[PDB]
């Protein structure tokens, strides 16, 4: 019983995390380009 | 039995404070995005509510 309870808890917390993944997903966006921001050194934000 | 009832009272207090906070949240929705067209996209209505 506690095993199916923790299985339920794990599945609903995964449910919550992809609800917030659906929340964070934009309808449209732009690919990140190196040298972004012009003179703005945002290279730590660069995902490469 | 008395330990079981003590744990029962503990979880009843847990669900009581959870219901109190949930009622605070519920009145926050009914005052925030129900009676008004707020800009809370996804907080209560997904997309542009
Ligand atoms: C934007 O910021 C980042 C990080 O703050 C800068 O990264 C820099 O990257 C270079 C390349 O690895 C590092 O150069 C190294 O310097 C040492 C001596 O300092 C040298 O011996 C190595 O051979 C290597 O060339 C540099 O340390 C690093 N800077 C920092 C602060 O970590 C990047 O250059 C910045 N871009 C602009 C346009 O300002």
């Amino acid at each position: 019983k506690i095993n199916q309870a923790l299985h339920g808890a794990n599945l609903r917390q995964d449910d919550s995390v992809r609800n917030l993944f659906a929340s964070v997903k934009s309808s449209q966006s732009s690919p990140i380009i190196p040298g972004f921001g012009g003179d703005f050194n945002l290279t730590l934000l660069e995902p490469v | 039995r008395l330990t079981t009832l003590n744990a029962f009272v503990a979880q009843q207090l847990v669900r009581s404070e959870s219901a109190a906070l949930s009622a605070q949240l519920a009145k926050d929705k009914v005052n925030e995005c129900v009676k008004a067209q707020s800009k809370r996209s996804g907080f209560c209505g997904q997309g542009t509510h």
